RNA sequence: AGCGUGUGCCUACCCUACGCCGGCAGGCGCGGGUAACCCGUUGAACCCCAUUCGUGAUGGGGAUCGGGGAUUGCAAUUAUUC
RNA sequence: AGGAGUGGAGCCUGCGGCUUAAUUUGACUCAACACGGGAAACCUCACCCGGCCCGGACACGGACAGGAUUGACAGAUUGAU
């Protein structure tokens, strides 16, 4: 559930994946990010609102759990980064061969 | 009135009683381990929940 | 010729006794139509029924009834009354005779035709 | 003879509801009074029987291809 | 889609409270298992939600079976001005 | 006072070094020790057909879930427990605490 | 689009004209006189101002009859 | 005998040994298991042993049909099932 | 080279065809036919008979607090109270 729904939201500032980690009487959530910058919005917004998503929709004691981003390391090694980039290069105007050419240079000078 | 009508015809059995968590349909739910998910959905997303091949 | 008797009484002393001498009188399965509790959850409309026959009519053959159910079990506090069964499409008028005290009502419906 | 009442063939008929052991022609003339009952009945028993087709609710589709024709 | 006074003016204060909002999609599901202080009718209060939503106060998310509201600018002007309260009042996503 | 410390986990690996991780520590402060009861696997198999529609060679799909038990016994006052359960957490651990 | 079978139309509130003066009855000083009835329930008190019936009245909310 | 499964989220519906009523399903006051703890040593069937049956559509086949009694759900007719 | 067999007998099941207010449909040699996890009494349901609150957001022009609304008890077709 949770990855899917971070998949959908985070979709928009480089989502890669996560890594629920159980503690008791303190959850901590660990977000795979590519784009620090994007994903907290402005000062901690979308971490605390995004929190109160969480228990507002899953259930959960207020005050317990604090979502985390961190930027991620070798991004070019991560498939779903790419993914995801080829998506936005495509969305517009790119043309296929060239952004296709570009991802793969890329993708192989990464350390692939 | 149709608020009436709402809670009117018994939704405790049969196959309407439940339906798929993911699309919302009533075929090929896993009802095993409480799953309440259809096969196709399951096949698509196993492997994010840990069942995964081995044998 | 022969008057009939109901699997062992007759009529007007079947009519005056209760279901709790008339369950076991008639089968078993019917039984638990009644057994299991008061009927109410979609009975309603089966006891305006039974209000509509027991009101008097005039001396002749009792007004007809449309229902759009065929879930009602023959009692011999309704025989000698029309209804109108809702045989999937159209109302159609039943006729009923003592004998058919302790079955069940939907019997009477042809699925298609004689072919 | 203390024989319970159950062993019986038919008990509790719908003519006299009495528990009696029938012989052959008693059953012959016991079953031609009951189909003829359903007759007079039009009961969907009855009538599926006077066209004699399977009256337990069972196939036709792909069953009784020996009968008519 | 008549709704009673008190319901609208109860999702106002809920959804206030803090800075989202979540409802499942089931209509045949009267009351609200989270605002279990009132028999507001759930899918009266999500269609609501989504009238709002065609005004252009909020923003959608929705995945599987539960709606994500998020509340904007322009929505907590509007929000505020229903309310009839100085732009003095935030809510709980806003604080440190 | 016969604590008993059930642990649950799908990787065996881990479950095993974590075991392996609190016996020595428990040995560290000179403590009676029992062995690692390594109960039974359990296996959660979901057999079903690979086509999303109904043409095609009857193919069959085998999910597995192994998951593991282990547990140790200890004759330890509950203050060292709390302490050791508030360091080394791991999402892969989730410890089940029995007392008797 | 238009049907075969005709359909009939929906119900319509008609315009209530003068609500208040139908309700209480002037007089020729301060004093006041009611030709309606008041309804004892506890869930509502006095204020629901029954119908006026010929045969018997009817409540508000509370879907009870009150006969002669 | 060996693989399984088991008290629930909108979800009540689990496996049930124990002692009775009755040929029989079936019916209540009685306990454990959220499971190597309880069903459960899962006393399975096919096997093995002693009569009955004797080439006879016959002691194989149970196709068709009537009646009676039962749990399931609001509801069993074209019998849900036994 | 062999064993079990199917196809012949009875029974459950899908398809085609005839019938049916309706008998919904997908797939037609391997590579369609106990296949959609579909063993359909109500929901299933997607087919016919019938009538229900609408589950027509919102922008514009009209209709309105001098009431635009909204829930209905005796009784009639109806299916219900
Ligand atoms: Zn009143």
């Amino acid at each position: 559930e949770l990855n899917e729904f971070l998949t959908r939201e985070l979709a928009e500032d480089g989502y890669s994946g996560v890594e629920v980690r159980v503690t008791p009487t303190r959850t901590e959530i660990i977000i795979l990010a590519t784009r620090t910058q994007n994903v907290l919005g402005e000062k901690g917004r979308r971490i605390r609102e995004l929190t109160a998503v969480v228990q507002k929709r899953f259930g959960f004691p207020e005050g317990s759990v604090e979502l985390y981003a961190e930027k991620v390391a070798t991004r070019g090694l991560c498939a779903i980064a790419q993914a995801e980039s080829l998506r936005y290069k495509l969305l517009g105007g790119l043309a296929v061969r060239r952004a296709c050419y570009g991802v793969l240079r890329f993708i192989m000078e990464s350390g692939a | 009135g149709h608020q009436q009508l709402y809670w009117s015809h018994p939704r405790k059995f049969g196959q309407g009683s439940r339906s798929c968590r993911v699309c919302s349909n009533r075929h090929g739910l896993i009802r095993k381990y409480g799953l309440n998910m259809c096969r196709q959905c399951f096949r698509q997303y196993a492997k994010d929940i840990g069942f995964i091949k081995l044998d | 010729f022969r008057k009939f008797t109901y699997r062992g009484v007759d009529l007007d002393q079947l009519l005056d006794m209760s279901y709790e001498q008339l369950m076991q009188l008639y089968s078993a399965r019917q039984r638990r139509r009644l057994s299991r509790g008061l009927r109410r959850k979609q009975h309603s409309l089966l006891k305006r029924l039974r209000k509509a026959k027991k009101e008097a009519p005039p001396m002749e053959k009792p007004e007809v009834v449309k229902t759009h159910l065929r879930d009602m079990i023959i009692l011999p506090e309704m025989v000698g009354s029309m209804v109108g069964v809702y045989n999937g499409k159209t109302f159609n008028q039943v006729e009923i005779k003592p004998e058919m005290i302790g079955h069940y009502l939907g019997e009477f419906s042809i699925t298609y035709k004689p072919v | 003879y203390k024989i319970p009442d159950w062993f019986l063939n038919r008990q509790k008929d719908v003519k006299d509801g009495k528990y009696s052991q029938v012989l052959a022609n008693g059953l012959d003339n016991k079953l031609r009074e009951d189909l003829e009952r359903l007759k007079k009945i039009r009961a969907h028993r009855g009538l599926r029987h006077f066209w004699g087709l399977r009256v337990r609710g069972q196939h036709t589709k792909t069953t009784g291809r020996r009968g008519r024709t | 889609m008549l709704m009673p006074k008190k319901n609208r003016i109860a999702i106002y204060e809920l959804l206030f409270k803090e800075g989202v909002m979540v409802a499942k999609k089931d209509v045949h599901m009267p009351k609200h298992p989270e605002l279990a202080d009132k028999n507001v009718p759930n899918l009266h209060v999500m269609k609501a939600m989504q009238s709002l939503k065609s005004r252009g106060y909020v923003k959608e998310q929705f995945a599987w079976r539960h709606f994500y509201w998020y509340l904007t600018n322009e929505g907590i002007q509007y929000l505020r001005d229903y309310l009839h309260l100085p732009p003095e009042i935030v809510p709980a996503t806003l604080r440190r | 006072h016969r604590i008993r410390i059930t642990l649950t986990s799908r990787n065996v690996k881990s479950l095993e070094k974590v075991c392996a991780d609190l016996i020595r520590g428990a040995k560290e402060k000179n403590l009676k020790v029992k062995g690692p009861v390594r109960m039974p696997t359990k296996t959660l198999r979901i057999t079903t057909r690979k086509t999303p529609c109904g043409e095609g060679s009857k193919t069959w799909d085998r999910f597995q879930m192994r998951i593991h038990k282990r547990l140790i016994d200890l004759h330890s006052p509950s203050e060292i427990v709390k302490q050791i359960t508030s360091i080394s957490i791991e999402p892969g651990v989730e410890v089940e605490v029995t007392i008797a | 689009k238009s049907y075969t079978t005709p359909k009939k139309n929906k119900h319509k509130r008609k315009k209530v004209k003068l609500a208040v003066l139908k309700y209480y009855k002037v007089d020729e000083n301060g004093k006041i006189s009611r030709l309606r009835r008041e309804c004892p329930s506890d869930e509502c008190g006095a204020g629901v101002f029954m119908a006026s019936h010929f045969d018997r009245h009817y409540c508000g909310k509370c879907c009870l009859t009150y006969c002669f």
